[PDB]
Formats: C-alpha cells, sequence, structure tokens
C-alpha cells in the first residue's frame, strides 16, 4: 500500500509583498505579471500537475476528483490520501475563499454536500477514504496566531517555509521580504503548536559563492535555532521571463558547472542527520524551459554515487527504510533542542543493514512560547507524528506505549495530546485518547 | 503439546484461555485442525463459533480450514467456514444442500469422494 | 412510509455503511414508542440515497437503499401472517447472508425484511433514487453525468 500524494494549486493570484517592496523575488518565474499563459506563481504551465490544473480551471472539486481516481485507473487501490497545496501564498488570499477551498477539498473524499468549515471536517472524521494531513506551504511573516489555528480548523498538520538562505544580505538583495531573525522566532510558535515544519533552501543564489553555501548548511544543523524536520533542496535555475535573467545577459551572474554542483549535493547529504529528511533534490521543471543552471534531470543518484567512492554514506530518513529483511530491530531514541523546546526522535533501528521501521517525534511544551488555550493550563507534552511503514504490525502501539512512559517520568506532564489529522482522527479513539479541539489528548 | 499438557486439565483453563489452545494445536507441523475444530462445534453458550473461526482463517489459508471441517462429518460447521473464503456462493452451498437430507451413512460416503479419501470412502 | 393504520417504519442512512429502520406509533396527542430495532449490514461506503416504493400489493412492498460503493442494494418488507417461516428443523442452509430481520412495533404488526437482489456498475458514486407511479422500474443518477434505468426483464430474474 502506502499514501497518495494529490497535488492541487489555488487560484493564480500575486504575492503580497509586491506592494511595498515593489515586485517579488529575483529568481522566481511565472505568475500573472509575466508571459507565461495562465500560470500560477513559481510555475510554467508546463508541468504535469500544473497541466491538470488548467484544465481544470482551478475548481478545488473538481480538480482533486480527477486526481484521485486517475491513480485508481492505473490500480493503486488507494484508502490513505494526504494532500498537498502548491502555487502562490494561499494564506494571502481573502477570507471567504480560503475556507470555502478547503471544504471542497474534503468534499471529494467524504461525499457530504455543504459549505459550514466546522461541520464537513465532522462528516470527514467518518470517512473511508480518509485523509491523513494537509501540506500548506506559505511565508514566514504568515504563521501569526491568526493564521496558525485557522490551519488547525483546515485540517492542516504540516506547513512549508521558504527560508532559502541563512544571510541577511541574501534576503535583502533577493527582495525577500523579511528577515532570517524573523523565521526563527516563527519556527518556535509552529513547533509548540505541533506542526510538521519543513523549510526550503536554495543554493547558487546570488551573492553567494562556492564556499559560502557549504557553511550555510553547517550551520543550519549545527545550531538549534533551525534543525527542523525536512528539506527540499532547490538548485537555482534561470528561467526565461525572471529577475535574474537580466543578470544572466549582461554577463553579471553566471551559475555552477554541473561537476561542481554534484559535488557539492554530496557533501550536504553527508551532514543530514537522521531525524529529518530531503524530499527533493531538484523541482519538476522540464529542461526546454530552463537557460542555464542544472543540466539533466537526474541529481538525486549522480550524487549518491559520488558519495560512493568518498565513503560516507547518507544517513537519511527517507533513504534508510525498507523501500531487505529486519530479521530484528533495536530502540533508540535521539535527543536534541530545537527553537525553545527538547526535541526526541524515537525509533526502530538496525545499525548494520542501516533501515528503519518506524518513528515518532515528541515535544515538550516551552513557556516562552504555545499560546493555545489547551496547553496552558497544566504542563503539557506534544507527540507531532507517528509513521509506520510495512507480523510488523503493533510498531505502532508500542511507539505510543513508550512515549506515555517518558512524558509523565521525564517531562512532568499532566497531559498528553495529538495533532493527528482528521482521517485518522478514529486510530487515536481505541487508545483511550478523546478530542478538544484541534487536538486528541488525554490526562496523564 | 507441553502447553496443551496444563490448559486442557482444569475446566477453568479451557474458559478463559480457549483461543490459544487454537493456536497450540494449528502451529504444529502434523497441523491438528482436526482436534481445534472438534471443540468448536461443542461450544453451545453464545455467539464464538463465529470469533474463533474467523481467528483461525487468519493464520491459515481458508480453503485447507474448509476441508478440514468438512472432512470431520458435521455440515453446519463446514458452512461457517465457506462464508470466510470468498468463494461463490453458488456453487459450495448446492453443494453443501445435497448433504444435508440424506441419510448420515449415505453422508459418509458423499462426503469422501469429494476430498480423496477414497478407501475412507469404500468403508 | 405507512403500514395500514397508524404505523409508521423510517429508514435512516449516513456516514457509515449501514442502514438504520426505526418504527414509531400514532396517536391522538403525538407519538410514542420510537426506538430503533435494525441494523441493515451489507453495504462497504456511506449510503447516499434511499427511497420507498409505493404499497402495491397490500402487504408486500421494495425498498431501494443506494450508497457510495456504486452499489444499489435492494431490500424487501413483508406484513403478518406472511413472513415466509424459516429456522425449522427441515432447514435450508440459509446463507447467513440472507437472514431475514425480524421484530415487532407494539404486539400486533410484525414484518419481516430480508434481501433481494444487488447491481453492479454504475462507474461512479450514485447522487439520486426515483421510482414509478404504476410500473416496476427505478431511476438513478450518477456522478460521472449519466443516467440509466433499470429494469427487471423476463426468462432472467436479475
Ligand atoms: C515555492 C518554492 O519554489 C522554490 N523556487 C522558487 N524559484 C525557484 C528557482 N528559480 N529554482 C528552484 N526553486 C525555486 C522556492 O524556493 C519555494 O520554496
Ligand atoms: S518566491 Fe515564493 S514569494 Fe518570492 S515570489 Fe516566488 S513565490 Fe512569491
Amino acid at each position: 500500500s502506502g499514501i497518495a500524494v494529490v497535488a492541487v494549486m489555488c487560484k493564480p493570484h500575486r504575492c503580497p509583498h509586491i506592494a511595498y517592496t515593489g515586485n517579488i523575488c529575483v529568481y522566481c518565474p511565472g505568475g500573472p505579471d509575466s508571459d507565461f499563459e495562465y500560470s500560477t506563481q513559481s510555475y510554467t504551465g508546463y508541468e504535469p500537475t500544473s497541466m491538470r490544473a488548467i484544465r481544470a480551471r482551478y475548481d478545488p472539486y473538481e480538480q482533486a476528483r480527477g486526481r484521485v481516481e486517475q491513480l485508481k485507473q492505473l490500480g493503486h487501490s488507494i484508502d490513505k490520501v494526504e494532500y498537498v497545496l502548491m502555487g502562490g501564498t494561499f494564506m494571502s488570499l481573502p477570507k471567504e475563499y480560503r475556507e470555502d477551498f478547503i471544504v471542497k477539498l474534503h468534499n471529494a473524499l467524504s461525499g457530504f454536500n455543504g459549505n459550514d468549515i466546522d461541520e464537513a471536517i465532522l462528516y470527514s472524521q467518518q470517512s473511508l477514504t480518509k485523509c491523513v494531513g494537509i501540506t500548506i506551504e506559505t511565508r514566514p511573516d504568515y504563521c501569526t496566531q491568526t493564521h496558525l489555528d485557522d490551519m488547525l480548523k483546515y485540517g492542516c498538520t504540516r506547513l512549508e517555509i521558504g527560508v532559502q538562505s541563512l544571510y541577511e544580505d541574501v534576503a535583502r538583495d533577493t527582495n525577500r521580504g523579511h528577515t532570517v531573525r524573523s523565521v526563527c522566532e516563527t519556527f518556535a510558535v509552529s513547533k509548540d503548536a505541533g506542526y510538521k515544519v519543513v523549510s526550503h533552501m536554495m543554493p547558487d543564489l546570488p551573492n553567494v559563492g562556492m564556499e559560502r553555501d557549504i557553511e550555510q548548511f553547517k550551520e543550519y544543523f549545527e545550531n538549534p535555532d533551525f534543525r527542523t524536520d525536512g528539506l527540499k533542496i532547490y538548485p537555482t535555475l534561470v528561467i526565461r521571463g525572471t529577475g535574474l535573467y537580466e543578470l544572466w545577459k549582461t554577463g553579471r551572474y553566471k551559475s555552477y558547472s554541473a561537476n561542481a554542483l554534484v559535488d557539492l549535493v554530496a557533501r550536504i547529504l553527508a551532514l543530514v542527520p537522521p531525524w529529518t529528511r530531503i524530499y527533493r533534490v531538484q523541482r519538476d521543471i522540464p529542461m526546454p524551459l530552463v537557460t542555464s543552471g542544472v543540466d539533466n534531470g537526474n541529481l538525486r543518484e549522480l550524487a549518491l554515487a559520488r558519495m560512493k567512492d568518498l565513503g560516507t554514506t547518507c544517513r537519511d530518513v527517507r533513504t534508510r527504510e525498507v523501500g531487505v529483511q529486519p530479521d530484528q530491530v533495536e530502540l533508540i531514541r535521539r535527543d536534541y533542542y530545537a527553537n525553545g523546546g527538547w526535541e526526541t526522535f524515537l525509533s526502530y533501528e538496525d545499525p548494520k543493514k542501516d533501515i528503519l521501521i518506524g518513528l515518532l517525534r515528541l515535544r515538550k511544551a516551552s513557556k516562552k512560547y504555545t499560546y493555545r488555550k489547551e496547553f496552558t493550563s497544566q504542563r503539557t507534552s506534544i507527540v507531532r507524528e507517528l509513521h509506520v511503514y510495512g507480523q510488523h504490525q503493533g510498531f505502532g502501539t508500542l511507539l505510543m506505549e513508550e512515549a506515555e512512559r517518558i512524558a509523565k517520568e521525564e517531562h512532568g506532564s499532566e497531559k498528553i495530546s495529538v495533532i493527528s489529522g482528521v482521517g485518522v482522527r478514529n486510530y487515536y479513539g481505541k487508545l483511550g485518547y478523546e478530542l478538544d479541539g484541534p487536538y486528541m489528548s488525554k490526562r496523564i | 503439546d507441553a502447553v496443551l499438557n496444563v490448559l486442557l486439565s482444569n475446566p477453568e483453563y479451557k474458559k478463559k484461555y480457549l483461543q490459544t489452545i487454537i493456536t497450540a494445536y494449528a502451529s504444529q507441523n502434523p497441523q491438528n485442525l482436526s482436534a481445534a475444530l472438534k471443540l468448536i462445534s461443542e461450544l453451545e453458550n453464545s455467539e464464538e463459533k463465529d470469533s474463533c473461526v474467523t481467528y483461525l482463517c487468519f493464520l491459515q489459508d481458508v480453503n485447507v480450514v474448509y476441508k478440514s471441517a468438512l472432512s470431520l462429518y458435521d455440515v453446519s460447521l463446514a458452512l461457517l467456514v465457506a462464508q470466510k473464503s470468498q468463494m461463490d456462493p453458488r456453487e459450495y452451498l448446492p453443494f453443501l444442500q445435497e448433504l444435508q437430507d440424506n441419510e448420515p451413512l449415505r453422508r459418509k460416503f458423499l462426503i469422501d469422494d469429494y476430498l480423496g479419501n477414497y478407501e475412507k470412502a469404500l468403508e | 412510509s405507512k403500514v395500514e393504520e397508524k404505523k409508521y417504519l423510517l429508514a435512516i442512512g449516513g456516514t457509515n455503511v449501514n442502514v438504520f429502520i426505526a418504527s414509531f406509533i400514532l396517536s391522538d396527542s403525538g407519538i410514542e414508542k420510537c426506538r430503533v430495532v435494525a441494523e441493515l449490514e451489507g453495504h462497504e461506503d456511506w449510503v447516499k440515497s434511499l427511497a420507498f416504493r409505493h404499497q402495491e400489493t397490500p402487504g408486500d412492498y421494495l425498498l431501494c437503499s443506494g450508497s457510495q460503493d456504486r452499489y444499489i442494494r435492494l431490500w424487501r418488507i413483508r406484513i403478518n401472517d406472511l413472513i415466509d417461516d424459516s429456522e425449522e428443523d427441515s432447514k435450508k442452509l440459509t446463507l447467513l447472508s440472507n437472514k431475514q430481520y425480524k421484530f415487532q412495533i407494539d404486539d400486533e404488526l410484525r414484518v419481516g425484511i430480508n434481501f433481494e437482489a444487488l447491481i453492479m456498475g454504475h462507474d461512479d458514486w450514485i447522487s439520486s433514487l426515483q421510482w414509478h407511479e404504476s410500473r416496476l422500474q427505478l431511476l438513478a443518477a450518477t456522478a460521472d453525468t449519466s443516467l440509466m434505468v433499470w429494469e427487471p426483464d423476463e426468462t432472467s430474474g436479475i
């Protein structure tokens, strides 16, 4: 089996930082103020997801339903689907459009027909084709206390922030619109609300040279400010109508050769700690559109082969699973400090074959943060995801048995709380948990 | 055998731990399914024939259980096994109906031609 | 719908794989003895539409139960003194799927609900269900812009 990934795009709109800056990001292609016909921001219209959107005319009930039943004409036999939103700055849209968007995302699985956001998720809880999560990408200045609890009502569990640089000059000179000391503060309120925080990083930006790229990513996992649970490596591509195309035209910006770039990402993956995953090493842009930058579309395996003859194994949690039988497994945990709280990473491992079975995240709720009403009347601890691959069945109930014993004793908590998605709310109701708002919690 | 040596002696051990007796037989190399499916037929109190056969058909293929439930000559037990077997109900249910109305000794010849117990059929 | 003087039957459906049927007796002021008495299994997904057929034969009529597993399972409700008695020592190997539900409303009106037919197809979820005023057809509307009439043909039964 597995998890079905259905990607939808919202209405093509303008970012909200075009007003007070004067324009959008230097490297961003596409959008309404471009030459691509009827394309969402940061897209070209020639992508296999972005071609299903234009034929659907961005109708969320008809875009998602055509994608779901397409994947079962191939015969994947889907019953657990995780939505992901992309394109634009979805939380910058008007409030009466965003809530009606998410409602028809749920109606394509349940069959309920209505417009109340507070009632559509209740019908979606007893659905049989169920939603395990919704990924919504946004900007770091749109994760305030007003926006983070709107995502809890929508059913969102994972959110993605474009960081793309850890230097102050790069976020200024590329007209990014925020500061790097501001994104390290909104990571803290997001992880204490219970979200899986994934960030985006971009090598080969302007004015960041070859050597500055490797101390950029060494800092990203040594500093306890960031230490997130995921990355999407997006190397810089020069596109036709972008802002950096004129820098390529007048000879004031040149890119990497495709022997030093694959050497770079063979060193970046060497520093990846075992609690984070690398979703993408490059993005799906058809190479006839791109002028300079990445030549081919096979940078993933060319990076794994380049670290074969360096002796270094990429210990990535996207790489280290069954995809070879364990025959045995141990229980280990890892403890790191991330941006205000004590994160732990429980997993079942084999140190010989280097393969993972299950994993879990858990966080002590800090005191400088955590504005939520349910997490203030007493000292609580937040479990953030459970993710078991595939007897080989009781790995879920073992990770919940251990995360609860470690919360009463070592955290000293009176309540444990889950950020389970709507379709998987019934798996926790059997284990003694009860719903209180967005969370599925229990007094210890 | 040693597990079955203790909890087949007391009357109260086969009350609480009646479900692990089903695994204790059905985990052997002789595969003693005929003694597991014998003590199910004596369960007269409630619907626990349903809750035990749905556990015996998980750790074994169902038509392997169906042919063994058919062999101990009680036809009402073989009906409950066949409904769990994703078979077409137009095939086995007419075959089970012809076996019901005959005489008992008439049945024990008809039941053995199906399975391959030709000498046991001939007796 | 109604049965014969004041006794009604209501058919609840939604959000699970089963069909709920209740009953209540009328009175001069309101109703009483309102309770759930049946629990109809057989489906695989939610039940989107269900409707009663008019009582053509006195004491015998049908029941359509459309659902979200693309199936349009039917039922059949009979009356007092026509119950199709079963479970006798000369039993018929009853095939427990056709287990012939049975209850009483108060004491003097008891019914029997069994399974009748089962239809595949429809290629997608079905929306709305309609019977006919006189004949024995059935209209079904689906979610893939289709609309088809179902009819029991002769010499086959199905
Ligand atoms: C919306 C996502 O798209 C990525 N993104 C934006 N522009 C480019 C480009 N030229 N090349 C690669 N990735 C890009 C951003 O880093 C953001 O994470
Ligand atoms: S990068 Fe993100 S924000 Fe900057 S323009 Fe492209 S999409 Fe809008």
